[PDB]
């Protein structure tokens, strides 16, 4: 449950889940990826559809 | 507030409402001195207490 914030210090997502890391070229064991681990919370307003 | 805020900077004040801490630690000291002196002393003497007969005129 880490809050993901933008450059404006606003919480835009909530991330929680299980880390997946690769199991002589050793893999990076201090960095992992979570697929679908973050759920969005805020929606950025857009002008799309306005104007010509 | 929607403003942008850097992550790694030292969070210095940037706008009108920002607050800053001031440590006075003021210390000033100035001194001035002057002196002058002048001394003159003189003292002259002359006396016979015994005058020759030939010099009694002067
Ligand atoms: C930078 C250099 C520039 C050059 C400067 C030149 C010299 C600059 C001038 C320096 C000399 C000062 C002048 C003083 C007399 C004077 O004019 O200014 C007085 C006021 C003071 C003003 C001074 C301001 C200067 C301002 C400063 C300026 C400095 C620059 C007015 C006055 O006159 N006041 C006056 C008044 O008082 P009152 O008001 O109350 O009435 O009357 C009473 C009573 O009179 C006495 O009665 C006695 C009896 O009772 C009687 O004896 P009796 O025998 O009869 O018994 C007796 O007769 C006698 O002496 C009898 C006989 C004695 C012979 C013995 C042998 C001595 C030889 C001695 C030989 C001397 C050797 C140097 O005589 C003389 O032949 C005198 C010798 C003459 C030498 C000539 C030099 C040849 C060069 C020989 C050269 C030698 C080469 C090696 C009667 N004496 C008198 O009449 C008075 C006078 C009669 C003049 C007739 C004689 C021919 C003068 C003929 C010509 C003189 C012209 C000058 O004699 C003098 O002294 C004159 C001294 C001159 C010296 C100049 C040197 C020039 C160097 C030359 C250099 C260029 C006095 O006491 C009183 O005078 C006194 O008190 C004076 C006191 O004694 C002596 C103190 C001296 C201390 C040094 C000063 C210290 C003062 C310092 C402080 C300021």
């Amino acid at each position: 449950m880490t809050p993901l914030k933008g450059v404006d210090s606003q919480v835009y997502a909530l991330a929680q889940g299980n880390i997946l890391v690769g199991g002589v070229q050793v893999n990076q064991l201090n960095g992992g990826r979570i697929t679908n681990g973050a759920i969005i919370e805020r929606e950025l307003p857009t002008q799309f559809g306005a104007g010509n | 507030n929607y403003g942008y805020q850097p992550l790694f900077e030292d969070r210095r004040p940037r706008n009108i409402g920002d607050t800053l801490t001031i440590v006075l630690q003021e210390n000033v000291s100035a001194s001035k001195s002057s002196s002058a002196n002048a001394s003159r002393d003189g003292k002259t003497s002359f006396g016979f207490d015994t005058v020759p007969r030939y010099l009694q005129g002067l």
